[PDB]
């Protein structure tokens, strides 16, 4: 779910959804990893320096 | 299965106030006849979510030995007109 503040407390709390795992925005280094697994499918060159774009 | 009745702890006071309604008038309706009062029926358990209100009912229903109907409140609604009336 993307709104967790809204759901009432009987749906949350430990013993129901024990773990509450947060997702952070990709950090500046992760952007580099991310751009590189989607580009493999299409054509690439060595012109590109993914470090820049991240 | 069975859950021990001391396996519920910390709430030892609420366990005793529940037995004043359920355990007592089953065995000794002679005590309530002395004062002259009609036995109490109907118990409402309420509290913050997760306090153990179901755990208390679970343990006491495996222990006492009386016939025990267990009913999710929302599980007896039916689509057809008044079929939910016949169940209750
Ligand atoms: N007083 C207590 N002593 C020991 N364990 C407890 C107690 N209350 C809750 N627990 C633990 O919490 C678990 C489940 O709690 P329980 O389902 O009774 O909460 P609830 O109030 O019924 O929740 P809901 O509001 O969703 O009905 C139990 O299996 C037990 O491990």
């Amino acid at each position: 779910t993307n709104r967790v503040d809204v759901l009432d407390p009987a749906l949350l709390r430990s013993g129901r959804l024990d773990r509450k795992i947060e997702f952070p925005l990709p950090s500046e280094d992760s952007r580099a990893q991310i751009l590189q697994i989607h580009s493999r499918k299409m054509t690439t060159d060595d012109d590109i320096n993914w470090q820049e774009l991240a | 299965g069975e859950i021990t009745f001391d396996g519920i702890g910390g709430l030892t006071e609420q366990i005793r106030e529940l037995r004043e309604v359920i355990e007592l008038p089953l065995k000794n309706p002679e005590i309530f006849q002395r004062v002259g009062i009609k036995p109490p029926k109907g118990v409402l358990l309420y509290g913050p979510p997760g306090t153990g209100k179901t755990l208390l009912a679970k343990a006491v229903a495996a222990t006492i030995g009386a016939n025990f109907i267990f009913s999710p409140a929302s599980g007896i609604v039916d689509k057809y007109i008044g079929e939910s009336a016949r169940i209750i």
